[PDB]
């Protein structure tokens, strides 16, 4: 039930939380794969990636 | 008295399904026109896939959906004509071409209605429906606007029902198309919040799996559909076989998902090797339990070492013995270079099954005698949403091929909330992995 | 309204409206066809609004919404005068225009009468209620400021000036009243007939009107007949600044709860808001 | 099913037209009688997108051959295939243009345009469901730049949603074999970005340079440019006709290619072609498909891709072959080559396979490509046009029947600012 | 049309859709009764139920038969010099077409346009004044 | 029908005839204010009639594209 009252009057402007921060990563835009063996073209590299996760 | 229903949409949806529902025939004995194998000669194990006509055959539980006929005409063509039923193949007229706002807001509102007529016809048949697999190539428009919509329909005209999302990201460096960043994003914010389960399944490390391990050297298509099938065998075969110790769908949820904006698995499968010299090592659950957690032998291309751990969750297969799956699960532990986190004392759910795995006629993979598929919850995943992440802001810094998502009918903004979801899954991962 | 000052309303010849203090557009209006309200008051708390009207009906409309409460009909015989509203809120007090003062018990259920019907030869302009709401004061046409002890409706001492009497006020924490009349002259009383200081705010033909005070009697204001506006000083009996530019007889004037400012309104259709001295604080 | 319909108009437009119809016919398995003798059943899979049936089970190509003279038609229609084409879809004119864009564009043109415009409009009803419309034509004749633009104008106006593609033969200044191609050429570019979903630029210097280098054959003749042509059109809607890993109609090619509506100007490319006398030594392999598909030479374009950068790239393989090698191959050639791609649209490639390749070959590769060296051409060309309009040649001609020198103007500005948003984008940076 | 809507300031297309809007007075036409009496300056041409007239202006029927036109029916009167020396806003300039419409004062214009603008877009409040000029 | 009462009666139907000409549109000059639909209509035709009749006073003839053709005899000597 609601009652009327003249406080009632002009009701509140919303405020909402403004904003979230745009990000948060702690990872290289670049990071290669693992055994990824597509690279290895033309290139000295035992037909596997680095393999060590660097 | 236990079903469950599968959902094939997108081209790719459908080439695995094609893959998977051979593999399930051929498991029960059913020959391709859908009866007993022939009159040469029933356990009750179908009713978990595949339903009595009445009459003689069975029909699969299964529903293909595609906006593009094609694929549709050549598997009503195929030798599997007779074994789907004529009205549950859902054929559109013109595909979405790439375009998730198509195959969201213009085109497949009016072959969703015809969808969710024929899962209801066949929801209302079971009695005991564990849940739905979902099956959908990501990087698609027609697949994930479909996708999306029905999801977001099941999960109101259902409810509670489990849902379990077998999506396949784009490769981080190897893809095919050039808009599917947009449309993944999309996608990605539509199923956070809809699907219980949802598993990687990237192409990349399927590749190099099958390069180092099958020494094929020039794969395609069916041999991922068939690695895909074998996993999805592994995980369902717990309902339908006996087992020491089982494992239903119901028992995932509760065992794997820390939280539930956490909720996305990786796989693996083992073993993996090729039958010039598949049987010339012992194939020992130690040494396959093992292969299973080598970061090379990853279903998606992320490395696990970069991030601790939730949730493993792995299920034997063959002649595992639980003193053996012990021992091993004794060894992972001491080993250094595979750390837990903090707040997860005991992190294994283990599951065995007696059945073991079979050999498809035309396949690569050796039949053996012992296999393990492992799925696991790890703090690793945050590179892949990060670099598609950068991908897409590299598109969207220029507003390039907006035009072709704003004339469909969805408006500017839908891109912001996308990458605010994106960043916020990325600050929910990154503040559990932190230790107390 | 009590202890607010967000919103205004200012009574017509025909329809109430309501105005805001920080921009001053219409927030809602109370249409009535061909009747004039007289001293027009807030209730605490939210409760209705009152008016009392030319042919003697007393009428009550809700805040949020023009619909009417209650009416008291044939409260007066030429029509209802002064208005005023006790703290509890449990009584109304009215004044008529052939001498009388009426009380009124309102309850949400029915509306009931126990005026003794008191009897003044004027027409009255300004009732007042003190703060423990025991004494009430109300002013005459012909010259008479009546207290009343509102327990017994009684005690007729009334203080005694011969011209047409206007608006009359409490000190805020005193026995002290500040009364002004058609003479032009402000005059303080007391209970025991003591005059303090005897004004003498005399404009040519400038009739004071209208009086309001600070809650701590540092200063008041005062508005007569004539265009121009002042606010005295209470201790003392000086000027400090002046208000001018209007047109026509002033005829109220408001101060704000908070007073932040001072509301004049002007007889011919003028509304003036005043930014209150500084250094009054 | 998603059918097209096929317009041609002015003589270029018929003699591409004439060659490409018996390229698909020969394909299709169909005699010059329209009768079916092919020998499998995919043949017959998905004839609805080209060829109507009639009774007696014959086929009748859906395409509609428009000219000012009757001549053209008149010689085609006795030719192998001729007499495939409804008699009824030959509509003709009795005056010409004489290579005139005003007269091709304005006066009689118009007056003829409403009988194909109503023939086409029965073709498009009758049919189920539409995909789109496809034209060729010649810039550099007055009556075909000016009917081909104007009922472009027309049915993209009419049909706003169906998919519109041109393969537009641009006048390249070395062999020119009329005084009047730069007027012409930028009037109908003018309206013709404004219109065209899609346009594809072919070169009669680059089919002469290709056909004396690569195929070394002595005696090069419209004939020959005709079939490389024909398959290079066929080559880019084989996959919307037969199945393959990765389908990909007009639709999603033009998704995939435009990153903005007003560069929608490609160059395309056909492989294999080899020599005469390696066809034995040659090795068909997708490496070798890739190497000769960047190469420069095999471009039907004189631009030469390596004075620009490329915006985006787009294959179509045909025959059967691993996804896996084919993606290997397109990422190889991209990080090779980061010098000539652009940095902010990172993996510009776009792959699709069709598993059935052409009769007599077991891979095949079409290439459509939108790079920044296109704009050599337009600068060329307006360089020939204000060199000839500074003095006002042969303006009578034109103002003679309703042209005003500010129509030209406004077409010379446009044009000029197409070149320059054009080559903003080549020096644009992350 | 486009020297049509360059002289009316306004679009082609509107202009060309105008055009093509009004060309259909046959439906009009094929009413019983419906005589148009369309003008449009020096040709006035009458429509009655299914009969069509015309006349022409006398003065200029006359100027056609001023003989003068031997020089228009040649095309070699020009000494073929002029082609690119006279520039077309020179002969617009002088040609009878622009004169319809008299030019207002551009500056006058947009100082009314923007003036207006302000005054509407920030005449929501006449009650602040912050600035009261009492005595004058 | 006086030239007008056209307009009225194209007017009166929009679903019969649709186009641009039913409503006002904006002129590529700023400097000039916008005219009605019926107003800009009739301006279009005054225009059309003077250019009309400034090509008939050259050699050259002017038709409308469906309505008739301007043309003039030549009987010569
Ligand atoms: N793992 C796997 N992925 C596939 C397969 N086929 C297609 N894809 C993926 O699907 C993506 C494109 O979507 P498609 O499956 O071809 O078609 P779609 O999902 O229906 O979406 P549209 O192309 O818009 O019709 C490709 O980038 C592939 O990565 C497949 O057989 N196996
Ligand atoms: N590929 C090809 N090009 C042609 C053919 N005939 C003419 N052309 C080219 O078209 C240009 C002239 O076009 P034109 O005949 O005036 O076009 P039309 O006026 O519409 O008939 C020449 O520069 C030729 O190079 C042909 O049969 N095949
Ligand atoms: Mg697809």
């Amino acid at each position: 039930m609601e009652e009327e009252s003249i406080y009632n009057l002009i009701p509140k402007e919303y405020v909402p939380p403004p904003k979230e921060r745009r990000y948060r990563s702690q990872y290289p835009n670049d990071l290669p794969p693992t055994g990824s063996t597509f690279i290895n073209h033309t290139t000295s590299r035992p037909g596997v990636a680095n393999l060590a996760g660097d | 008295m236990r079903e469950v229903i599968s959902i094939h949409v997108g081209q790719g949806g459908i080439q695995v399904g094609n893959a998977c529902w051979e593999l399930f025939c051929l498991e029960h004995g059913i020959q391709p026109d859908g009866q007993m194998p022939s009159d040469k000669t029933g356990d009750d194990a179908f009713n978990t896939f595949f339903s009595e006509t009445g009459a003689g055959k069975h029909v699969p539980r299964a529903v293909f959906l595609d906006l593009e006929p094609t694929v549709i005409d050549e598997v009503r063509t195929g030798t599997y004509r007779q074994l789907f039923h004529p009205e549950q193949l859902i054929s559109g007229k013109e595909d979405a071409a790439n375009n998730f706002a198509r195959g969201h807001y213009t085109i497949g509102k009016e072959i969703v209605d015809l969808c969710l007529d024929r899962i209801r016809k066949l929801a209302d048949n079971c009695t005991g429906l564990q849940g739905f697999l979902v099956f959908n190539s990501v990087g698609g428009g027609t697949g994930s606007g479909l996708g999306s919509l029905l999801l977001e329909r099941l999960s109101v005209d259902y409810g509670k029902k489990s849902k379990l999302g077998f999506t396949i990201y784009p490769s981080p460096q190897v893809s095919t198309a050039v808009v599917e960043p947009y449309n993944s994003i999309l996608s990605t914010h539509s199923l956070l919040e809809h699907t219980d389960v949802a598993v990687m399944l990237d192409n990349e490390a399927i590749y190099d799996i099958c390069r180092r391990n099958l020494d094929i050297e020039r794969p395609t298509y069916t041999n991922l559909n068939r690695l895909i099938a074998q996993v999805i065998s592994s995980l369902t075969a717990s309902l339908r076989f006996d087992g020491a110790l089982n494992v239903d769908i119901t028992e995932f949820q509760t065992n794997l998902v820390p939280y539930p904006r956490i909720h996305f698995m990786l796989s693996s499968y083992a073993p993996i090797i090729s039958a010039e010299k598949a049987y010339h090592e012992q194939l020992s659950v130690a040494e396959i339990t093992n292969s299973a957690f080598e970061p090379a032998n990853m279903m998606a291309k992320c490395d696990p070492r970069h991030g601790k751990y939730m949730a493993c969750s792995m299920m034997y297969r063959g002649d595992v013995v639980p003193k053996d799956v012990n021992a091993s699960i004794a060894t992972i532990k001491t080993k250094r270079t595979i750390q837990f986190v903090d707040w997860c004392p005991t992190g294994f759910k283990v599951g065995i099954n007696y059945q073991p795995p079979t050999v498809v006629p035309g396949g690569d993979l050796a039949k053996v005698m012992r296999a393990v598929c492992m799925i696991s919850n790890s703090t690793a995943i945050a590179e892949v949403f990060s670099r598609l992440d950068h991908k897409f802001d590299l598109m969207y810094a220029k507003r390039a091929f907006v035009h072709w998502y704003v004339g469909e009918g969805m408006e500017e903004g839908e891109f912001s909330e996308a990458r605010e979801d994106l960043a916020a899954l990325e600050k929910d991962y990154e503040e559990v992995g932190i230790e107390t | 309204p009590y202890n607010y000052s967000d919103v205004f309303a200012t009574c017509s010849t025909t329809d109430i409206r309501v105005w805001n203090a920080r921009n001053r557009q219409e927030l809602l209006r109370i249409q009535v066809p061909n009747l004039e309200c007289y001293c027009v008051t807030f209730m605490n708390d939210g409760k209705s609004i009152i008016s009392g009207w030319n042919d003697g009906k007393i009428r009550a409309f809700l805040p949020q919404s023009g619909k009417l409460l209650y009416v008291i009909s044939d409260a007066h015989i030429h029509g209802v005068t002064a208005l005023s509203t006790t703290s509890d809120c449990q009584r109304i007090v009215s004044g008529g225009s052939e001498g009388e003062v009426r009380v009124w018990v309102i309850n949400k259920q029915t509306q009931v009468m126990k005026a003794s019907m008191k009897e003044h030869r004027g027409r009255v302009w300004s009732i007042q209620v003190k703060k423990n709401n025991d004494q009430a004061v109300s002013a005459s046409a012909d010259g008479s400021c009546i207290i009343w002890d509102l327990k017994t409706f009684t005690r007729l001492m009334c203080l005694f000036e011969s011209t047409l009497f206007k608006q009359v006020l409490y000190h805020p924490e005193e026995s002290q009243l500040l009364t002004t009349g058609s003479d032009r002259k402000i005059t303080y009383w007391e209970i025991y007939d003591g005059q303090a200081i005897r004004m003498l705010d005399g404009s040519e033909e400038g009739e004071v009107n209208a009086l309001s005070i600070t809650k701590e009697g540092e200063h008041f204001v005062s508005g007569g007949e004539d265009k121009l506006v002042k606010l005295w000083g209470y201790d003392e009996g000086i000027k400090y600044y002046s208000g001018t530019g209007h047109s026509g007889a002033i005829t109220r004037l408001q101060i704000s709860p908070d007073q932040r400012t001072v509301v004049s309104v002007g007889a011919e259709g003028a509304i003036f808001i005043w930014k209150m001295p500084e250094e009054v604080v | 099913m998603r059918e097209i319909v096929h317009i041609q108009g002015g003589q270029c437009g018929n003699q591409i037209g004439a060659k490409f119809w018996e390229v698909i016919s020969d394909e299709h398995g169909i005699d010059p009688t329209g009768t079916y003798h092919g020998d499998s059943d995919l043949q017959l899979e998905r004839i609805n997108v080209y060829y109507n049936e009639a009774t007696g089970g014959r086929y009748v190509p859906r395409a509609i051959l428009m000219d000012l003279e009757p001549g053209t038609m008149d010689s085609v229609r006795a030719g192998p295939f001729g007499q495939l084409f409804r008699p009824d879809n030959f509509v003709f004119g009795q005056t010409g243009a004489g290579n005139n864009w005003a007269k091709g564009h304005y006066t009689e043109g118009a007056e003829l345009i409403d009988s194909v415009l109503d023939v086409v409009r029965k073709e498009a009803e009758g049919c189920d469901c539409l995909q789109g419309f496809q034209i060729t034509h010649s810039l550099g004749g007055g009556t075909g730049s000016g009917m081909g633009t104007l009922l472009i104008s027309k049915v993209r106006e009419e049909y706003p949603d169906r998919i519109m593609e041109t393969f537009s033969v641009v006048p390249s200044p070395k062999v020119s074999d009329t005084v009047v191609e730069p007027y012409n050429a930028t009037l109908s570019v003018h309206q013709l970005v404004e219109n065209a979903d899609e346009c594809m630029v072919i070169d009669n210097e680059a089919l002469y340079d290709i056909c004396f280098r690569t195929l070394k054959l002595t005696t090069p003749t419209y004939g020959d440019l005709n079939h490389l042509v024909s398959a290079a059109m066929s080559g880019v809607t084989c996959c919307l006709r037969f199945p393959g890993q990765l389908n990909s109609d007009l639709r999603k090619l033009a998704v995939n290619l435009i990153p903005f509506p007003r560069l929608h100007f490609f160059m395309i490319g056909f492989a294999p072609l080899t020599s005469r006398g390696s066809q034995q030594y040659r090795a068909l392999t997708v490496p070798e498909l890739t190497q000769q598909m960047f190469d420069a030479k095999n471009m039907m374009c004189a631009a030469d891709p390596r004075h620009g950068r490329y915006l985006t790239a787009s294959a179509l393989f045909r025959g059967r072959m691993s996804t896996k090698e084919v993606d290997e191959q397109m990422l190889n050639v991209q990080n090779k080559n980061s010098s000539y791609f652009v940095e902010w649209i990172p993996n510009n490639i776009k792959s699709s396979i069709c598993d059935i390749p052409p009769k007599g070959l077991k891979m095949a590769v079409t290439f459509v490509g939108n790079s920044t060296a296109i704009q050599e051409m337009f600068k060329r060309v307006a360089e020939q046009f204000t060199a000839m309009f500074r003095r006002k040649a042969f303006l009578h001609w034109y103002t003679g029947e309703g042209m005003d020198e500010m129509e030209f103007t406004e077409a010379e500005s446009n044009m000029n600012d197409l070149v320059s948003e054009y080559q903003q984008y080549q020096d644009a940076t992350a | 049309a486009g020297p049509i809507a360059a002289s009316c300031y306004l679009g082609k297309d509107v202009v060309s859709s105008a055009h093509n809007a009004f060309i259909q007075a046959v439906s009009d036409l094929t009413t019983l009764g419906h005589g148009l009496n369309i003008d449009f300056g020096f040709v006035k041409v009458y429509v009655q139920d299914r009969d069509l007239r015309y006349s022409y202006n006398q003065n200029f029927a006359n100027t056609l038969n001023n003989k003068n036109f031997e020089y228009r029916l040649r095309k070699s009167d020009t000494p073929t010099s002029e082609h690119w020396n006279t520039t077309y806003e020179s002969k617009w300039a002088k040609s009878s077409l622009n004169s319809l419409l008299k030019r207002p004062n551009s500056n006058q214009v947009r100082n009314y346009y923007e003036k207006t603008l302000a005054l509407k877009i920030m005449s929501l409040d006449l009650s602040t004044a912050e600035q009261t000029n009492y005595s004058r | 029908m006086n030239l007008d009462s056209i307009f009225e009666w194209i007017l009166k139907q929009p679903i019969n005839y649709p186009g641009k000409h039913q409503d006002s549109q904006p002129r590529t000059n700023p400097a000039y204010k916008p005219l009605e639909a019926k107003a800009q209509f009739h301006i279009i035709f005054k225009a059309t009639g003077e250019y009309i009749r400034e090509k008939m006073l050259d050699g050259k003839g002017v038709n409308m594209r469906d309505f008739g053709a301007f043309t003039f005899e030549i009987f010569s000597d």
